[PDB]
């Protein structure tokens, strides 16, 4: 009875540790994102000034 | 809003919104060709809202004490604080 | 004298002047265009040639009539100073703005001066404390230092600094000057008014402080030479008086940004980010003026308005260069509620060590460091999965870090306005014991609530009984 | 040191900030009017750098076999190594 | 000398502006010395900016220069000196010794501008060259007169992986080779200056089946951009001229692709992406041209690649990946195994790999080998996490062959008996393709991992096996 339950259990708290790492994920990659932008907006500067001067 | 001001009357301004006041002085200082800032905002930004913010006050005993409050409303990019402007 | 000149442009407050008269005030002398406001300072830093200067000028442009007559005032410009400078907000000009009328100026020094020399360091080590356990325990301060404070200003930041004008100077003997570049007004009058208050500046009678404001609606090239000009009035304390003094620079960053504005008007072809390419020297020559010499050491307090936390962009970087002790203050550990919200792995002093303030601060700093350093290193790891699904050991170091953060919040004498909540200065040796205890987990019985917002260890006790009720 | 590992004797120079080398480079080259690099680091600090690092070196037996030994010292800005210098 | 006399007019770093007078005409790519104490510096003259003043760039260094100074001009691309006599010899960018044997030049000297052979020209080859390191050999089939390409992060023991090529297929290899570094460090060039002369490779009597060509960084960037054609020429020397096949090595082409961005940045053309020239495709394509297979020769580059922080997504590691033919790369990983070479083999592709091209056994072996360690690489997470014996039986026993056959790409070597102590092992193809299908088969899992470890073939690998057993 106890195994059936454990084993239950630990299908249980893999499946929403999937989840919850899939909500960070998420987070993360938006960040990822809009710092990557940014690099490129640094960057962009960077030539924009070079070409001016 | 300063004449209601320096009546010492008491007064408030609402200021709809310095975000846009932003991408307006990006656009005329990059007609100007002024080097752009960081996020492409002008270096003179700090300079244009801290001269607009601070023309708001509550004035002391002498000069009535002129209220005129100051409410600058700022649509965050993205809700995202961490921003220049 | 009378030298003449036009100004050919104004391409912002950073008017260019054509001496007719082929004498050519030399770079870094000081020019006087007569208005009918006032008149206008302006600080030759180029010469173009064909006896065209461009001059920076140290108030706001307007009004100006293309080719208005000059008369070149000479020199850098002369700021007064002496005794009689105590009490007084000046101008940057010098002109006191508080109108506690004029300045009796025994000596009137110029603004540019050079740092004193390697031979003439004198390079001190002597503990200065404020009873702020957080500063006590990461990063004892020293007298005569130089301090540094980072992240968004005003967001408490100017409140952290009042703080420590608070503990520190009351309790500092000698003089001390609070220096505000891009100052709030409101916050100013307020410190003006409770200097006055508490007597550290008293109208009648002597003032052991003396104050420049620069307000952040004042030009740019204003702010620019607020620094430089508070900096004489720190040389003239001193060196003149001898005294040992505080000092106060709320943002420094505001000098950087000034410079970064001008650098491009001047026609300097804009560095990085944008800032300017003489952002390095300029930094460095003003840090070394506040330095420790036979003739004081200046204790200084140097606050950055990290720009979105840009501590990445190269003027809060340089700063690190400048500085002995640095508490960068978290924005992060703001919204996690501490007050004080200083990042705690970032946060140094070269007086923390195991024999400099001893091996049993050292332990415990130690400890606390690696502590929480295994405390953010699962982060991760205890939200996929569950603290209970991490290790058991781990799991007491985890509610023990959980704890350890709680205690740093200590609530600060002037934050009782804002907080709401009487103020804790604790003393150092008590903050070790404190510490250690909690590190050995003695008081690791009672709720981390307790440890939330309270000074010593006594403290946490007594609250423990108030939460039990 | 040259003189040092010259005379066969064996040394060793630290170059702490070589980073601000850099900087300061910088600021010359812009004001020098030269084009600006990546990161306004002029292209051209790699030359500098290279010659520096290069004569610190271990001689041979018939030029004594002297030897300077380098340890250069660079700051990383938030640990970041795919910066240019 | 020549009319052409130019007078300096603005010392700008290496960019030297010259001001050649209004009768005589330069002409882009031309060479120009100056005499100075400094020997004759060569500026290369790469514009023309109007009334005979041009805009040339520097090779040798530009201290003490006063402007006004007379130019002569060479009067076109700088000219080397080429011969058989160039062999084991060190030439430096303008030709002129540093292995100090006097005059280098047999009686010919040639430009080192030159084009690159046209489609017409070119000669296809299928022609698989041996390394004779076996797992480069099964894993990454060579072809003679390919371009091969050591891609790697920092310093993967590049000169090293080098040495190792040079020390097995040069000694073996009847051509000529040519080592062409490319502002390597004058410690890496006195280490290899030493270990080609006690390999014999430069013979120090009789002739030497190198030549060598050192550039030093420390030379201006300039000079580290034209070090590249100087050695490519030299490479068509004896790949037309002397109509031998050669095998070509040059190092570090991220140092050229370093030099050129400078140079192009200088010339006042604006740097293109992460401040890579933006001429970096067409300068790539030249270089990579001009080595070929012709009819006239056979010519296999080797050509060493640094990848900025293991980034070959950034534009001047992924435009070089394109144009060469056999890349492989070296991961610190495997490295750090003490697998040596430290090559991951999933990550490593040569060109030569169609299945009938390296033949129908060779590939079908291939095909298993990547499997089989691919296999142990998808299980690791699953053996690291969940445990390594939840997994089947089946799966065990190819992570158990996967770990003999990942030691049995361990192959000590010959140039590392000063960096393991352990020699060699030249192993021929046909071995090394039996003794790898035999480890497949299961025949030799009665043999521990580590008596494949730092061995050869399978009588190595055998005779370790008892000596481990003794």
């Amino acid at each position: 009875q106890g195994y059936a339950a454990e084993i239950s259990a630990r299908r249980n708290a893999m499946d929403n540790a999937s989840k919850n790492a899939g909500d960070m994920i998420n987070r993360y990659s938006i960040l990822y994102n809009r710092t990557r932008q940014a690099v490129i907006t640094n960057e962009l500067v960077d030539i924009i000034t070079g070409a001016s001067s | 809003g300063e004449w209601f001001r320096d009546n010492g009357k008491h007064a408030l301004i609402v200021y709809d919104d310095l975000s846009k006041q932003a991408v307006a002085y990006r656009q005329l200082s990059l007609l100007l060709r002024r080097p752009p800032g960081r996020e492409a905002y002008p270096g003179d930004v700090f300079y244009l809202h801290s001269r607009l913010l601070e023309r708001a006050a509550k004035l002391s005993e002498k000069e009535g004490s002129g209220s005129l409050t100051a409410l600058p409303v700022i649509e965050t990019q993205g809700g995202d604080v961490s921003a220049y402007i | 004298t009378p030298i003449t000149g036009k100004v050919t442009a104004v391409i912002g407050a950073i008017v260019d002047v054509h001496f007719e008269q082929s004498e050519l005030p030399a770079i870094l002398n000081a020019l006087e265009i007569k208005t009918p406001q006032g008149k206008l300072v302006l600080e030759v830093a180029q010469h173009l040639g064909e006896n065209t200067v461009r001059t920076i000028a140290m108030d706001g442009t307007e009004g100006l009539v293309r080719g208005e007559k000059v008369l070149d005032t000479g020199g850098p410009i002369s700021v007064p100073v002496g005794r009689e400078t105590l009490g007084r907000i000046i101008n940057v000009i010098g002109e006191p703005i508080d109108e506690r009328g004029p300045i009796k100026s025994k000596l009137r020094k110029p603004i540019h001066a050079d740092p004193p020399s390697f031979a003439e360091q004198s390079t001190s080590a002597e503990i200065l404390e404020t009873g702020i356990k957080v500063v006590d325990l990461l990063a004892p301060y020293a007298r005569g230092g130089k301090i540094g404070l980072f992240g968004g200003a005003g967001v408490g930041k100017t409140v952290f600094i009042q703080e420590l004008i608070n503990n520190i100077a009351k309790a500092h003997g000698g003089f001390s000057v609070f220096t505000g570049v891009g100052e709030r007004t409101r916050e100013g009058n307020d410190l003006y008014r409770e200097m006055k208050e508490t007597g550290v500046i008293n109208l009648e009678g002597e003032s052991k402080v003396a104050l420049v404001f620069g307000q952040m609606n004042e030009p740019p090239g204003a702010r620019a030479r607020v620094a430089l000009t508070g900096l004489t009035i720190a040389e003239y304390f001193r060196d003149e008086e001898g005294q040992d003094v505080l000092l106060f620079i709320d943002n420094i960053f505001r000098f950087t940004q000034a410079g970064s504005e001008v650098s491009a008007l001047l026609g300097r072809i804009p560095s990085a980010v944008g800032y300017q390419p003489t952002l390095a020297t300029d930094m460095g020559l003003l840090q070394e003026r506040i330095t420790t010499t036979k003739k004081g050491s200046v204790t200084s307090v140097q606050a950055v308005y990290v720009p979105a936390d840009d501590l990445t962009d190269p003027a809060p970087a340089t700063t690190f260069a400048h500085l002995d002790a640095t508490t960068v203050l978290s924005r992060g550990i703001s919204e996690l509620g501490i007050y004080p919200a200083v990042d705690p792995l970032d946060s140094k002093s070269r007086l923390l060590d195991a024999a400099v303030v001893g091996q049993e601060h050292y332990d415990v700093a130690s400890k606390v460091q690696e502590t929480l350093q295994t405390y953010k290193s699962l982060q991760d790891i205890i939200a996929i999965l569950g603290m209970d699904e991490l290790s058991e050991q781990d799991k007491l170091t985890v509610e023990r870090a959980r704890k350890i953060q709680r205690f740093l919040s200590q609530p600060f004498a002037v934050a009782e306005v804002f907080t709401g909540i009487p103020g804790k200065l604790v003393r150092l040796k008590d903050t070790v014991a404190s510490f250690k205890a909690v590190l050995e987990g003695k008081y690791d019985n009672i709720p981390e609530h307790a440890f939330y917002m309270v000074g010593g260890i006594e403290d946490v006790v007594a609250k423990a009984e108030k939460l039990a009720a």
